[PDB]
């Protein structure tokens, strides 16, 4: 299970970016 | 490696993690 | 709109934290820490 | 004021955020 258990580490941390990507994006646009 | 792959995956996402995270807080400190 | 844009960035935020909780959990579990 | 406040919240969740990115970093070394 090592490799399913970083595979889904993975996938939570494309979802961080996700998110801080549109928050990013929130903000350029506030500016 | 599988594991070695995941384990720099990780580490990339992470690089890209403290770049949009620093994005925020110079942007924020712009807004406001 | 800046009170808007601020608050909808701070809902991403919420959300970005949501999930590297999830995947600090994850590897506390593949490794054995508490 | 609101947008003191909305600033000062985005800086809170930023913090926390650099630690939990901290802790993906040093769990990811042990990952074997
Ligand atoms: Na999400």
């Amino acid at each position: 299970m090592k490799v399913k258990q970083l595979e889904d580490a993975v996938e939570e941390l494309l979802s961080a970016n996700y998110h801080l990507e549109n928050a990013v994006a929130r903000l350029k646009k506030l500016v | 490696m599988k594991v070695k792959q995941l384990a720099d995956k990780v580490e990339e996402l992470l690089s890209k993690n403290y770049h949009l995270a620093n994005e925020v807080a110079r942007l924020a400190k712009l807004v406001g």
